[PDB]
């Protein structure tokens, strides 16, 4: 059955993509300004102590909403807040109450509106929540580790979620294959091998079709010191993520 | 909301009632689940997100239907397909010589291919019980009540709170395991499977040490040959009695070779063995399954 | 110019508002008979009324996609199909029949909240989409390109086109586009002994090998229609505004 | 609706109002149009069994987007994209100076666009007026109020009543043609097109047969040679008086040579008048560009 729910992952996430140019047809809101909103939402995810697949599914959640309603900046962190909501009763064993949502925006935005934009967002994504993300493929290709190695699951974890952060380039790219890139780019960091012809056969994927994301990945990963957002670097400096966030990239992929 | 004309309470919950209801347009005989909203305290209950979230992608014969979800105001509605009765009161109306053994059969055979379904979709039940298996006059029955039901594209966590009451409840979730599997739905699915059967609840536990003491009795303490694994599991003493396995043929009588043989593979001990809907389904058990009709006390 | 453009936005539609072909297995009261009981009875109502053909057409693709996800009691299978005719009436004829004229229609077995009720309910069911292409409207595109015109030949393809408004078994299975395609080229050969013409292969890209299915389907359905218990349509055809062509004998065979 | 709060009324209509309003939740500000739901009587208005239906497959830059449809117990919201102003007031406050020719360009070409896609949609407007033109801060125009608008996969028959007001009517119709045909539309543009040019309505005619004569004096009475088959049309008459064409030199002066021949094929009797598509090909945009209007708000 673990074939099933690669194979039925695969079917439901070519439809819960969101629209990859919706930011262009956005009038008031930037990427820049929703790399903030991401990188705000993974403190919230560290000072709640909530799941990684949490995290992913809301920015699923504001990606999907963002690419049919038009939002003013002073609301866009209403939208994240609801979506972070709606993800942690989705996927978290207890949930944070509503007053605990209202209390990390500063007091911005009232019980009422955050309990309005949860309804909002579930009238727009029609109840639809239960996305695939970066993190269920990793989870799925983490079984295919000859052995497994908990500094490679949390480098490609660490890779995924900086995907997370900048709609360019990563939202013209399939969860599957942003997964399967960031397990290729941490296994060659840590291990020094190459994406297995066992999840080659899994997915179908090779190392050529996986290339281009690889290269946007790997740019990613280079600069990612340099970037204006830091959370999630902050976050995988932990010992719970043995520091991986301190390890140096590869200067080449030899593709 | 406007369209629906009340006709009964049927069922009582947590978060709300469900009625037997009517739409006064098309005729159509529905089921309602109200859901009253706290909007100052905590929103859209989770159980309401899930199992409207996880039902609308599990369309199939043997699973309830979701028809619609009116969300508005101060209410939730979520509108079913409706059934006559629960699977536990049908039970206990069978009491004075039993479901025949050709229904039996088909209503494990249709609860496999529900159950089937929703692991091949990633979505596990996690709380399948008799009152929560809804049967017709024309001999379906269907897996109902999703709110603890998960998705489980990543592992789902076990908790030490709540859910699958104690007796339908597996092994490795009393002895603390850490994550989920689908073997805990094909665990419970054998325990009702039985329950049929013999007209009794297979392990009527207390309590968490009794319900463990009750399988250990009659499947056998299991130990590092039958299960890898199970000594170094948080709620597993040495001090546990060592009871041995008893013949299956004394457990359920009633039961042919075929049936004794699919049952054991249902209650295996190691999840990593224990037979899967899919494969349940191929048993030579259900060779001959027919789809008799029952007589309901409606 | 724009007959192109319209007939290929047409072929995208009419793929797009595709009713279930199975609905009436899932469905436990009502049958094919009930429904081709209920479509011969707007056939009636649009005769009564002098409503155009498209306002048939449209009402009847309305009450397909209605019922491919809803339960409907045979009691009020009517009742979806006035709503579904009042709807269409609206959207198609310059001045509909007012609500009390449906009303009127249905013997007073319905009530005018009831239907008014039911327009709102199909509105919702249908999320307002109720510009669906019909076999009607690639008939009209399809007569453009008739060297020359014959109003026997356009009596007689949209006397089939009608007919196949009737039997959802095996109607439901083909497009508005293929099954046009059929009953022009059946009455075309049935009135002048000709086949359908190059120019149409081009414009559709149908050949005749890929309308044979639907041809053979729509030709029995011909040569069957006096013994059909549904007559509504033949009496409509039989009328000098069409010609008498629902006199005209079929061919026994169709030679492909 | 709950989530929308009432800024103020910015239109007046038949069957309801059109309010200003804001989403409280997202901020988007919006144009709601209100429908009153008479429920003994009538039910949803063909107009808005219309409009929404075909409005809701019509998505274009140069076409008011309908954002959502709010369908309740005895009211009725369409939810559209707001614009600034209509194209008449803008007019208007262009009296001592006009629009000039290169804002003038510009219109007209996402005018056509618009109306490019309707009918390759196979939808007639039937209303084009300058009312029923919005236009935005940025230099936009948009298409708007398609309650008349129509599909055409089979001919829409003409009407005795209601329709385009008498200036910006087509010849066909007021001859009593049977059919409307995507003409139709072209010819309300070529007229909106004169008017923002010379800042005068091209033929204001206080009636039917003064709308026709107007037409007449400017293009001149039409004969077989110019449209076969006008004498045979039914509200034609031999006794219409037969006028000259005038030079277009003199009927929209400040045009040049490219303006006077696109416009000139606008305004062609027979409806062997340019297409929308066609239009949008003519020399006359071969150097258009997007300015911004001076909206007096
Ligand atoms: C304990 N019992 C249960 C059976 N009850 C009952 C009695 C008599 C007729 C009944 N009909 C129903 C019913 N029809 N459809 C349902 C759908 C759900 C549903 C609700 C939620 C989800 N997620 C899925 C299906 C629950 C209950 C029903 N339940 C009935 C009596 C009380
Ligand atoms: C007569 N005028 C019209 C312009 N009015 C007006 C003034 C100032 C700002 C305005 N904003 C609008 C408007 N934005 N979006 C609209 C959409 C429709 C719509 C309605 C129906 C359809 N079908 C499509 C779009 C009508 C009007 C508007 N109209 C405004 C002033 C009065």
């Amino acid at each position: 059955y673990h074939e099933d729910i690669h194979t039925y992952l695969r079917e439901m996430e070519v439809k819960c993509k969101p629209k990859v140019g919706y930011m262009k047809k956005q009038p008031d809101i930037t990427n820049s300004m929703r790399a903030i909103l991401v990188d705000w939402l993974v403190e919230v995810g560290e000072e709640y102590k909530l799941q990684n697949e949490t995290l992913h599914l809301a920015v699923n959640y504001i990606d999907r909403f963002l690419s049919s309603m038009s939002v003013l900046r002073g609301k866009l962190q209403l939208v994240g807040t609801a979506a972070m909501l709606l993800a942690s009763k989705f996927e978290e064993i207890y949930p944070p109450e509503v007053a605990e949502f209202v209390y990390i925006t500063d007091d911005t935005y009232t019980k009422k509106q955050v309990l309005r934009m949860e309804h909002l967002v579930l009238k727009v994504l029609t109840f639809d929540l239960a996305a695939p993300t970066v993190n269920q493929f990793l989870t799925q290709y983490f079984l295919h580790q000859q052995p497994a190695n908990c500094k490679v699951e949390s480098l490609a974890m660490f890779l995924g979620e900086l995907s997370l952060i900048d709609a360019d380039p990563y939202l013209k790219y399939l969860p599957s294959v942003i997964a399967g890139a960031a397990f290729h780019l941490a296994l060659y960091t840590v291990t020094g091998q190459s994406w297995p012809e066992s999840l080659i056969r899994k997915t179908g994927y090779t190392l050529e079709s996986l290339k281009p994301c690889l290269m946007d990945l790997h740019q990613t990963y280079l600069k990612a010191p340099q970037h204006a957002q830091q959370s999630i670097r902050e976050k995988y400096k932990n010992s719970k993520y043995h520091g991986v966030s301190l390890l140096n990239p590869p200067e080449t992929l030899n593709l | 909301m406007e369209n629906f004309q009340k006709v009964e309470k049927i069922g009582e919950g947590t978060y709300g009632v469900v009625y037997k209801a009517r739409n006064k347009l098309t005729g159509e005989v529905v089921a309602l689940k109200k859901i009253r909203l706290d909007t100052e305290t905590e929103g859209v209950p989770s159980t309401a997100i899930r199992e409207i979230s996880l039902l609308k992608e599990l369309n199939h014969p043997n699973i309830v239907k979701l028809l619609d979800v009116i969300h508005t105001e101060n209410k939730l509605y979520l509108v079913f397909e409706f059934l006559h009765q629960d699977l536990k009161k049908f039970m206990d109306a069978s009491a004075l010589t039993g479901i025949p053994l050709p229904l039996i059969k088909s209503y494990l055979f249709q609860l496999l291919q529900g159950l089937a379904f929703c692991h091949s979709h990633r979505v596990l039940h996690r709380d399948l019980k008799p009152q929560n298996l809804l049967i017709n006059t024309e001999g379906a029955i269907k897996l109902a009540d999703f709110g603890l039901a998960r998705a489980f594209g990543v592992p789902v966590r076990t908790y030490t709170h709540e859910v699958v009451t104690l007796w339908y409840r597996a092994p490795e979730i009393l002895l603390g395991c850490k994550y989920y599997s689908t073997a805990v739905d094909i665990w419970s699915l054998g325990c009702i499977f039985a329950e049929m059967v013999t007209r009794r609840a297979l392990f009527p536990g207390d309590s968490e040490i009794d319900q463990l003491f009750r399988i250990f009795r009659t499947l056998g303490t299991p130990d590092e040959v039958v299960w890898p694994g199970v000594t170094s599991m948080p709620d597993y003493k040495p001090s546990f009695p060592k009871w041995a396995r008893q013949d299956f043929s004394k457990v359920v009588p009633p039961l042919d070779e075929d049936g004794r043989s699919l049952l054991s593979q249902m209650l295996h001990y190691d999840p990593n063995k224990r037979i899967s809907a899919k494969a349940a389904l191929a048993h030579p058990f259900f060779q001959d399954v027919t789809k008799p009709v029952p007589h309901l006390r409606l």
